[PDB]
């Protein structure tokens, strides 16, 4: 519920400006941002076949996008990022995924955890 | 004619309307900067470009006519960024209209500051008009589509009715 | 039309031919954005075959989504990577065409048969930018990618 | 289409609920320009009801025309007449919102049923410029124009 509302809004804001993209070089940073955030959430909605996700795996992925951690990441690299990022959180942060389920949401503590997992991961990713 | 033809034409002109409206916006922000930047470089002046789609800017000077603007050589990198001192002309009247060693560089800069102020107004206007035309063409093609939609349904039904009735 | 529409569900692979494409001189007139196969699956054809196929379709879909637009708004008003996809898609469009042995009386060209790995490789290469120097027409009506290179030399002089 | 066409022959008014309007927090989410009425006629509702509605429509129409210039020139480039229309139109938009009695449970806010004469009076006076000095958010989620004043006084 939490992360999905923000995604819905930012995709809707994206849809309005979506045509300013391929025909835009001299855009203001406000609409440059909406486009960037938009193309990136769009990438996070892509999904392989025959591999449905647990709700907490889904929120973890959307978190990365809606919090702006993937804004500087190149669009083509997002699918690779997600797969890898998710493989990581599943392998090493089962308790964090266990928490997001138990808590029913992302607490301040889970938020903090994710912030440091994503940032450091992303840094490693673009190394 | 066909629903398939109308759907395709409608798909294309709906986009064109969105592009030309966004281009109007790009050219609107570039004009306002070039309009306030004109005033100090005007009284100073007593002592085209690469980019098209801006009305008769490029053609008007060519009719009057080494050239500045790549649309002159074809009929570089000028028009894109607002002219500095480091970088026949169109004199800005309003958004809707225009008219076609150191003392040399004074004239170069003045004509350039005048040109992109006239260009960004005319492209803003051209793009405004193209977006409005597209918008009418959309409403018109939508009405055509729905007349054709209704006829296809009715035609198809009458074919069915006539076949059944003849049994 | 009810007849072909009802037929689709009975097939494992569909090749869809288009008059718009044939009108262009592109033969076989296969719509690369309307032809499907059940075995088009990375776990069956391998991820290399799959990734190139999806890459080819993406660039054709992107070029299609620009067609009607730039056709009236100008080619020069494009991003330097947009006009790179437009040139690459136009070349891929052509590299999809092929002289058929059976079609010699229609083409005036000797027929060509292109093995799988060579097809993958060729398109894979055009996607990676490897032939941006080569002209469009070099890719038109040929077999393997080496013939697109040979034809490019022959068109020079 | 035959169905709506036939129906329209019988309609005396339309209430158009807009998803765009709701997203701006305006409830009820009535589109004030898209919604029409056959009896919006001075021969029916009176010249005073009419001219205030037209004035409201005109100003909300005018406000939209300037919204392209808003995103380009910014707000501090408008004329003293045009700055005032933006102000008044924004105040009118918010004064069109209304708390509903039926929605008290969901919101806690007390519901309002505004009489016709207080509705006309209220909007009459925003156009005249009798509340230009008032902050814009004072007219939001309010009943009669007296509650727009009582809300404006309450804010620091």
């Amino acid at each position: 519920k939490q992360v999905a509302g923000t995604m819905k809004l930012e995709l809707a804001q994206y849809r309005e400006v979506a045509a300013f993209a391929q025909f835009g070089s001299d855009l203001d940073a406000a609409t440059q941002q909406l486009l960037s955030r938009g193309v990136r959430l769009t990438e996070l909605l892509k999904q392989g076949q025959y591999s449905p996700m647990a709700i907490e795996e889904q929120v973890a992925v959307i978190y990365a996008g809606v919090r702006g951690y993937l804004d500087k990441l190149e669009p083509s690299k997002i699918t690779k990022f997600e797969n890898a990022f998710l493989s990581h959180v599943i392998s090493q942060h089962q308790a964090l995924l266990s928490k997001i389920r138990t808590d029913g949401k992302i607490s301040e503590e889970s938020d903090a955890k994710l912030k440091e997992i994503v940032t450091n991961f992303l840094a490693g990713f673009e190394a | 004619a066909t629903l398939k033809d109308i759907t395709r034409r409608l798909k294309s002109i709906k986009n064109i309307q969105k592009i030309t409206k966004s281009m109007k916006m790009v050219a609107a922000a570039k004009y306002a900067r070039a309009e306030r930047e004109l005033k100090p470089a005007r009284v100073y002046g007593v002592g085209s470009s690469d980019r098209g789609l801006c009305g008769a800017i490029h053609s008007s000077v060519a009719k009057q006519m080494i050239g500045v603007g790549d649309k002159i050589r074809s009929i570089k990198e000028v028009g894109r960024r607002p002219p500095t001192f480091g970088d026949i002309f169109n004199r800005f009247r309003s958004v809707i209209s225009y008219k076609t060693e150191y003392s040399l560089a004074n004239i170069i800069y003045y004509s350039l500051k005048e040109s992109t102020t006239s260009e960004q107004s005319a492209r803003m206007t051209a793009m405004d008009n193209a977006s409005k035309n597209a918008s009418e063409m959309i409403d018109k093609l939508t009405l055509t589509f729905n007349r054709t939609r209704q006829a296809v349904i009715t035609k198809e039904l009458i074919e069915i009715i006539s076949g059944a009735a003849a049994l | 039309d009810p007849a072909p529409a009802t037929t689709f569900a009975h097939l494992d692979a569909t090749t869809v031919l288009s008059r718009a494409i044939a009108e262009l001189g592109i033969y076989p007139a296969v719509d690369p954005l309307d032809s499907t196969s059940r075995i088009m699956d990375p776990n069956i054809v391998g991820s290399e075959h799959y990734d190139v196929a999806r890459g080819v379709q993406k660039i054709l879909q992107d070029y299609k989504s620009l067609q009607d637009i730039i056709a009236i708004l100008g080619m020069d008003e494009l991003s330097e990577e947009d006009k790179l996809t437009v040139s690459r898609a136009r070349k891929i469009q052509r590299f999809l065409s092929q002289p058929f042995q059976v079609a010699e009386v229609f083409t005036g060209h000797l027929g060509k048969l292109v093995p799988l790995k060579e097809t993958i490789k060729g398109f894979q290469q055009i996607l990676a930018g490897e032939y941006d120097h080569l002209p469009e027409q070099a890719f038109y009506m040929v077999g393997p990618i080496e013939e697109a290179v040979a034809k490019a030399d022959k068109l020079a002089e």
